[PDB]
């Protein structure tokens, strides 16, 4: 029952601030990406005895032996972080079929591919936290990006679904959905109540506390700044 | 560690004789927040102080007399307003909507509703004239989302909360006031112990984690949205309900 | 095109001498429903009585804010049709907008009262009134898409609304069981004298705010109505209903 | 009588609530498309409907039948300015034991296959200045439910889809909306325990399709409402 979390897409921008917050909080991370290049550079700057994997969440079989490395090096698997993700922006009729199928499977079915494989080791040490890294555009929507609110919608209802269904387990997952993130906006960032774009350790520090927040499950926790209020 | 995490906060927190707002002061005061416990009943609220300068105070947020008078009584004490203001007062008087009185009506929603917006109005005002940045939370409920049998004035009092929070997190934005609000499911308090045994048992089924959240689950959300952990968190509604109604 | 789809059933209607509550009228009187007209302003419930097989129309004049207005305008309905109204809706709203730092106690209690406590008490009214004749219903209150996402100088008004659809998920829960619907209407900007009230330039903007990128006419929200009193909406309880034109969706 | 410029698409109409909402629009004097996998049964289905009426063969996951298709609705009935999606599958089961074939399985028909069928109905409701999309959802997709995870992600992501690409396309007249039934009499509730169920449903039943349907023609015909995700459970999101 150790502090040991798995941060799937932690090279770069949310993932890698999620990572980065948890190796200061005394988690043992591991940081998973397909560019394996990246993970390493990402698990070098957290400090010392962090792991980094490749994998493509994609793939049915390439994050089962993720997982499996996982167990090997790093042991039980205590948090999921899914922050793994694509994104192309693009009206409907201009968006072929290969890019729709493209993010559905990275964003959603990835997420669930992974919250799959972590079941059987937190289902018998009956304890885990889960956090899947949505939008608020995969609640209220956005031009131009509907195969990502797609995507990004979909997993509210899973996360919510699996939460439903492993509670009794002592398990629970949720969702953090950030608005805006700094990682153009001027006609955009006057509109936001706080008056600027989100970091990216800021959206880190909501998904470490629904991590350790031991009464919240099946939740989205929006990071936006006022944006949905507005949006 | 986060006992020095709320080092520089004063904390303001109404209710906070019993329960909730009990839980949420010991949690803010764990944090080296100097709090400023408040409550309708004078002795709990001095109790709560001694479980912790801190210190305590007597106030009717449901009046407006009382409201304007309690953050006066603060900033006085501390030269400081509160830069953490909780709103965990609230009552109940359940009865069907067929058999609910006017009385039982105007007194829920004058406690849980009118008297959040007068803490929060009252608060806000004395953050924006010493032109200090803050957070503000107010302590709504999950029936204030889907509602509940028998709490027809509850249930929309703390819905109103909730449009009142976000609000005032969309006009105090410019001011750097965050305001959030706090969604619990069903907590072990004495407003839970209110409701017959028999109902505790079928709730206590129907939540997913299969058991009544603590105080202390409350306080650890209040905790974190008083926090500049939050600091890009505002008109957000925290859901502490252990996955029921989700 | 679609009358006599309420024939046989009488419609409540508060606040219906002017905007929403006026077109929810003649619509409600446009598929056959004889329409019980209830407005604080007399002269304006009459006005809309004049705009519309038993009997006729009625005006009827009522506080709905006060406990007893809200009593006595059920039993003077019941009293002049026989029959308690199988249709309820709450348009009775006002809108006394202020900045929260400078809201006084007035602006806030006013707004609750009409708004919160007037919808309140005309929902548990109507309700006992259905209760006690066995007859099935279904009750609509107007509530807003500020009733979900709060608004600039609406501390008291959002506060307000949200507290109707609260409110009238908890009277859906309770009255299920009893065959009364309760549903609530979320509208955008409407076409209303109360929007007449906002300045052009803030119409201006919100309307390049709107998806539609236009102003709803009250015909969109007597249209939801109509639908939510109908048996065609049978197996919707609970529910809010978002009439906005995509804004705050 | 006149020209019929409403034309409705309902994929998935062959059976359950797709049927129904066929059923409804033709009364009411829409033109319809009958269309599913199994053009017998989809055959059958428009022809109780009337001979104005067409059925067409198509599965939703594969974007080529759906182009196929619409590019035999429109030279056989005209433009297509009404749109319904009722074509989905289910299969109750838990994460850890559900294949990655099962996911992708329904994914593609529940999720995919709804923005394909959009996808293609955007280029005749904008040929038309004018159209009306309900994407049927469930009122588990956002609240979710212990054994149907992989559902309620397929019918989550139609609410985000279905809002983003009504904010999209707004300006066009084209109006997207999404019907959230709940517990309905098709066979895909076929042994679901009505009895122990609905002691907690506020209308103390489960809803018919025809109930369901009428929601559909409601959000074709609300003229002020996008982006919308009507919820027809009979109060059953208040407990769920
Ligand atoms: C959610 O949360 C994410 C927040 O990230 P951001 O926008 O701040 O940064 P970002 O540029 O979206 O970074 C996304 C991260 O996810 C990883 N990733 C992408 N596709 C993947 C796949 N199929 N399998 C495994 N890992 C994958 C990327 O690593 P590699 O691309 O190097 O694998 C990258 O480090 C968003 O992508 C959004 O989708
Ligand atoms: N207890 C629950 O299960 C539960 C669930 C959801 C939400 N909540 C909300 O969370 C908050 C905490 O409640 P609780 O469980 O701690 O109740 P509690 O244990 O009874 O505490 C309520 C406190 O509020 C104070 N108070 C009551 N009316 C007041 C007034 N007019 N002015 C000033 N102070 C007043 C009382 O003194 C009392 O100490 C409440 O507002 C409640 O509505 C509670
Ligand atoms: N028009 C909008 O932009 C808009 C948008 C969302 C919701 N709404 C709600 O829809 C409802 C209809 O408003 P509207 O647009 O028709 O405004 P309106 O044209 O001013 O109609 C308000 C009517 O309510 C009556 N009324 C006011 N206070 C009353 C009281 N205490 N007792 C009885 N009757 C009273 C008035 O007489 C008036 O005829 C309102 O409740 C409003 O809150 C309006
Ligand atoms: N019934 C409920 O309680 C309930 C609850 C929530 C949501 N819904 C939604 O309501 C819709 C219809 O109700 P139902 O499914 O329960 O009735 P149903 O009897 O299951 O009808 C489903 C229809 O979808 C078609 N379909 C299935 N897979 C397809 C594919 N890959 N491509 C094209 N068409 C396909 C079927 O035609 P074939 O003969 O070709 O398979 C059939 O006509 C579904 O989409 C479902 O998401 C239903």
């Amino acid at each position: 029952m150790d502090k040991v979390c798995a941060v799937f897409g932690g090279s770069r921008g949310i993932g890698r601030a999620v990572a980065q917050l948890m190796a200061r909080k005394g988690y043992r991370l591991a940081v998973i990406a397909r560019n394996l290049e990246g993970a390493k550079a990402a698990a070098g700057d957290l400090g010392g005895d962090h792991l980094a994997f490749s994998c493509d969440v994609a793939k049915e079989h390439d994050v089962q032996n993720t997982f499996e490395e996982l167990e090997k090096h790093l042991g039980r698997v205590n948090f999921l972080v899914n922050a793994a993700g694509i994104n192309r922006d693009g009206l409907l009729v201009r968006t072929k079929t290969e890019d729709m199928v493209s993010q559905l499977h990275t964003n959603l079915l990835g997420s669930m591919l992974t919250c799959k494989a972590a079941m059987r080791t937190m289902i018998q040490q009956q304890g885990g936290s889960i956090v899947n890294v949505g939008s608020i555009v995969g609640l209220k929507g956005n031009s131009g990006q509907s195969v990502y609110s797609a995507s990004k919608g979909g997993l509210v209802g899973f996360s919510r679904a699996l939460a439903k269904e492993v509670a009794r387990k002592k398990i629970r997952v949720n969702v953090v959905a950030p608005g805006f993130v700094h990682t153009k906006e001027e006609h955009l960032k006057k509109n936001i109540p706080l008056g600027r774009f989100g970091e990216t350790i800021e959206v880190a520090h909501a998904v470490v506390f629904l991590l350790e927040s031991p009464y919240i499950t099946g939740h989205v926790l929006v990071v936006d700044g006022g944006l949905q209020l507005i949006l | 560690q986060l006992q020095n995490r709320l080092r520089s906060a004063l904390a303001l927190v109404t209710g906070a004789g019993s329960g909730i707002g009990r839980a949420v002061s010991v949690r803010l005061a764990g944090e080296g927040a100097t709090v400023a416990a408040c409550d309708l009943d004078r002795a709990a609220a001095q109790e709560t102080v001694r479980l912790l300068n801190h210190a305590a105070f007597q106030a009717d947020v449901s009046e407006a007399r009382a409201a304007r008078c309690l953050l006066e009584q603060v900033q006085a004490c501390f030269s400081r307003p509160p830069s953490v203001v909780v709103s965990c007062a609230g009552i109940t008087q359940d009865e069907f909507l067929l058999h609910m009185s006017e009385d039982d009506w105007d007194k829920v929603i004058a406690v849980n509703l009118k008297g959040t917006f007068l803490v929060t109005q009252a608060a806000a005002q004395a953050l924006v004239s010493n032109g200090c940045r803050g957070s503000i939370i107010n302590i709504s409920s999950i029936v204030g989302k889907v509602g509940n049998v028998g709490q027809t004035n509850y249930a929309a009092s703390k819905a109103g909360v909730i449009g009142l929070t976000q609000t005032a997190a969309r006009e105090l934005g410019r001011h750097g006031i965050r305001c959030n609000s706090v969604l619990p499911g069903f907590i072990a308090t004495p407003m839970t112990q209110k409701v017959p045994q028999k109902v505790v048992d079928k709730i206590t089924e129907m939540i997913p984690m299969g058991h009544l959240g603590d105080p202390e689950d409350v306080a650890d959300v209040v905790a974190f949205l008083a926090s500049e952990d939050s600091g890009y968190i505002t008109g957000t509604s925290v859901e502490v309900t252990g996955g029921l109604f989700m």
